[PDB]
């Protein structure tokens, strides 16, 4: 078709392998590291998920006795008591494609703060929220980590 | 943070912490999904896997490829979490990392 | 060289005979680079014993401010290569540090419009100073980004545009000309 | 004259000494004569010899000397990513240089999209100022501050 | 022997010939010298093929035996985290392997660049040790615990 | 004509000059046997100049002439796939590939290899279709609509 | 070739005609491996017709072992590949066992430090027991992790370590060393 001259390039096109060939020589086991240890956070991902996932209903249905038919009401007075909405602590990090941010919502609130006095189930039931919020956190930076590792893994190896 | 999923199970949400407000028959939930994002001024709103939680395409078909609060799939009714657990692991990881 | 081949009889035939060899690329002068020569491909060995005259005329530490710079012009390649291996994608903080540095260094620092009013010529105090103009920013760049400053605001620094209008200045205006920006530097950087 | 050399051979026996001999030169690209750009003409390396001295002050318009040189490197930086682009990804790249490539196709597509166009010395200059407008006085380190905005 | 290639091409006779009868190899790189290293002499690229037996016990410094193959595989080992800064960063790397870095720099700047200095065969061996101190006694897998547990 | 080429490139005239002179051109791509395919012959260049006149119908199974090419575009784009596979991940494709894929295995040691097996023109083609069982009559457009339902 | 070449006259020519090729790998050696003969890169057409006599005079089942164990490379060539970096991880279990054996086959069986007097000299019927001892331990080793036995456990049995030395064993005690060692497995494995 039509590519390049003939002489003189010999030496330049030669430095190609060194550049390509070498750049990628190690670049392979390069990303391999973050993915290897990366799992350490993934396994744990379900650590809390499964753990508090089953204890989630624990209180929810637990107070379905004297609070079940009376929840709507118990909820009025202490519903979204201290629902900050992003009071959460967001973190920035670096991964192929740019730098994606993570974060965890850690703040004293679901920590037995909605008052209205109430019966017995409430306080035990409100405590349950903990396994959503608190737990739902394990995944925001770990469950998001996985996708992050997806791009790299793929783009890199591609 | 204002997220929803199921009415019957959401109730607690509105109780402490956040305020969840979804339907268990609103399989579509799209009605809300979008509206919710109209503002999207919370962290990352998620929902049960009984609605649109498998197809994240919902959030992306609406956000338009922008970085908006992401989705997190569950189930509402639990039973065995030793099934689609080792699976979600496989679901992210295979189409990349771990093939076989 | 007819084909321009650097391995032509005439190329080598002059080698080992005459030191401080230089190369002429094709897109170099056609683009905006003047003189249009090879960056690395052009080295010099006489500059070693050429320091005596320079030391006094220029300064007792001039071969120092000139050798530490060539340090980058030729070390910068360290990244140059990876650049042609990926690009600004996986850039970290020292990354565009050098890249661009050397970059401007060739657009206004190296390229000299021999067809301009005065720039056609530059004395020591001329050659010597400039080689410092950037340096400062470099110095201040080292603690700007390292402190945490994002190279991003560092990039569009208005004073940066000042460091590139130094080549066109004459030996007369130059002296005081640069010294006025040498202040605006530490000021329009350390700040941000 | 006009010498043809099999395939894109710039080091062909022909262009060798001819380059030296001839003061300046012009280059043609197949890439454009087969994609559409007609007339398809591009001097990626052609930049004559004494074309730089003979226009700009007096006969032509004030602005011109620093203009040509401007357009030159100005474009170079552009297509430059034409490669790195086809390697890393599609959008992968800082938001600024994004403009560089974003205009490449422009300059080329348009500029060389000349036709039976008589294109006068002036009809030219204009276009040039119309394509340079995509990045205000910032990268334009060839022309002076006055002239630069002069036709901005 | 001591010569230069046409363009530093080992495919030429000037290099091939030698690299065929000569018992070793010792080149100089632009890189090395560019940063100021003097003498700018690479690592593995240079080496006396038959100086590996006439050293150590009886010859020069008994422990030289393993000392000679220590700094070789140990040093170059660091030359990896040397071009990988732009990847993660300085503290973005582990302690154990990151440490294998500071070595390289203190190694080329001071260890290789020795200018006109004249280090006696013994004043020269010590240095190695000194640099090796970077890694706590127990990280060097090249020499024996016996020799390192002493000179180190 | 049965003779090995230089290293393994047809670029050489050894095989090149052979191309025109000799009718057609068949090879083994040294990929089949090196792996376990016997006969280790590859379909890349295989294709004779006198195979056309004297085959297909009458001479042999009338659907041979039709399934001639069918297989051709089917297997080819088969490996094509396996190429980009390790390039993005075994998963990044659709039904448009998951089918041409298995088409590369079936044809692989499945059809080509067989050892000293004495497969006749009957046994051969008879099952030659058992490979196109997955591929629908729509995805193919090389043969008619009659022979496709003949021995599906 | 003094320049470690693969394609070159000298070479691709010899290959033209020979009978056996014993490629040595610079790396495999660079590790201090002796012999560090790289096999994926070695060959000998003789075996073909020599195989016949193999079992004829040596042992009817002799070849069937060699050609049999060779699977290492077969299930190793494309096994190491991806698994070289990743390693013992997402692997089911039998995954490792495949490269685990290679390890002994390559650090015990393969390596024959022709330097030492012990494993230096050796005759077929000697090496044979060696390869075997690793086989009869394999046909059950994989049947173990597939039936329920641990992976990173089987691998801590001193009975197998006695194999690494089988090569080092004297050609005369090898037999006697075989009697016990071999049968030692049948019972050294019965524990899970």
């Amino acid at each position: 078709s039509q590519v390049s001259p003939t002489r003189m390039n010999l030496l330049q096109r030669r430095g190609q392998l060194r550049l390509a060939q070498k750049g990628v020589d190690l670049l392979k086991k390069k990303r391999d590291a973050l993915v290897a240890e990366f799992f350490g956070l993934v396994r744990e991902a379900m650590e809390a998920r499964k753990a508090l996932d089953q204890a989630a209903k624990e209180a929810y249905a637990a107070l379905l006795l004297a609070q079940a038919f009376d929840g709507p009401e118990v909820v009025a007075g202490a519903a979204l008591g201290v629902p900050p909405l992003e009071g959460v602590e967001a973190e920035v990090e670096n991964v192929w494609g740019s730098k994606v941010p993570r974060l965890k919502a850690t703040f004293p609130d679901g920590a037995l703060l909605s008052p209205v006095g109430t019966p017995a189930y409430t306080l035990e039931a409100s405590r349950a929220f903990r396994r959503y919020a608190e737990a739902l956190i394990r995944v925001a930076n770990t469950e998001t980590r996985l996708k992050k590792i997806g791009e790299e893994i793929k783009k890199t190896t591609r | 943070m204002a997220v929803i999923a199921d009415p019957e199970t959401a109730q607690g949400f509105r109780l402490a912490g956040l305020e969840g407000y979804g339907a268990s028959s609103a399989e579509e939930a799209q009605s809300l999904l979008e509206t919710l994002v109209e503002r999207g001024g919370y962290a990352l709103v998620a929902v049960d896997e009984a609605l649109l939680p498998d197809p994240e395409r919902a959030v992306e078909r609406l956000m338009r490829g922008r970085d908006l609060p992401v989705l997190l799939p569950i189930a509402g009714l639990k039973e065995a979490f030793q099934g689609h657990d080792v699976e979600g692991y496989m679901r992210e990881l295979v189409r990349k990392t771990i093939g076989f | 060289p007819p084909g321009g081949d650097m391995s032509e009889p005439v190329t080598q035939s002059t080698l080992r005979i005459v030191g401080a060899f230089w190369r002429l690329d094709a897109s170099l002068a056609f683009r905006r680079h003047f003189p249009a020569i090879n960056w690395n491909g052009s080295y010099s060995l006489f500059t070693s014993a050429l320091d005596p005259w320079y030391r006094e005329n220029v300064a007792e530490d001039y071969p120092e401010l000139r050798d530490a710079i060539s340090e980058l012009l030729q070390r910068e390649a360290g990244l140059q290569e990876i650049v042609q291996l990926v690009g600004p994608d996986a850039l970290q903080d020292a990354e565009r540090l050098v890249i661009e540095v050397g970059r401007i260094i060739r657009e206004d620092f190296l390229q000299q419009n021999a067809y301009h009013e005065v720039d056609a010529y530059c004395s020591m105090k001329k050659a010597y100073g400039i080689m410092k103009m950037i340096l400062a920013f470099y110095k201040e760049a080292e603690a700007a980004i390292k402190r945490g400053v994002s190279i991003d605001e560092i990039l569009q620094l208005p004073v940066l545009e000042r460091i590139g209008r130094a080549r066109y200045v004459s030996e007369e205006e130059f002296p005081a000309y640069f010294e006025e920006a040498m202040k605006e530097i530490q000021g329009a950087f350390k700040a941000l | 004259p006009i010498l043809s050399m099999p395939d894109d051979d710039r080091t062909h026996p022909i262009p060798d000494l001819t380059g030296y001999i001839t003061e300046g030169q012009i280059q043609l690209s197949r890439e454009l004569h087969r994609k559409g750009i007609y007339p398809p003409i591009d001097p990626l390396p052609s930049l004559s010899r004494l074309m730089n001295n003979g226009v700009g002050k007096g006969k032509t318009r004030e602005d011109h000397k620093q203009v040509s040189d401007q357009l030159y490197s100005a474009y170079a930086n552009g297509v430059d990513i034409r490669k790195l682009v086809a390697i890393i990804g599609e959008d992968a790249l800082t938001e600024n240089d994004r403009r560089y490539l974003q205009f490449a196709d422009a300059f080329e597509r348009f500029f060389i999209n000349q036709g039976q166009q008589n294109r006068s010395i002036e009809e030219s200059l204009q276009i040039a100022w119309a394509l340079l407008s995509m990045l205000p006085q910032g990268e334009l380190k060839r022309i002076s501050k006055d002239h630069i905005g002069k036709y901005y």
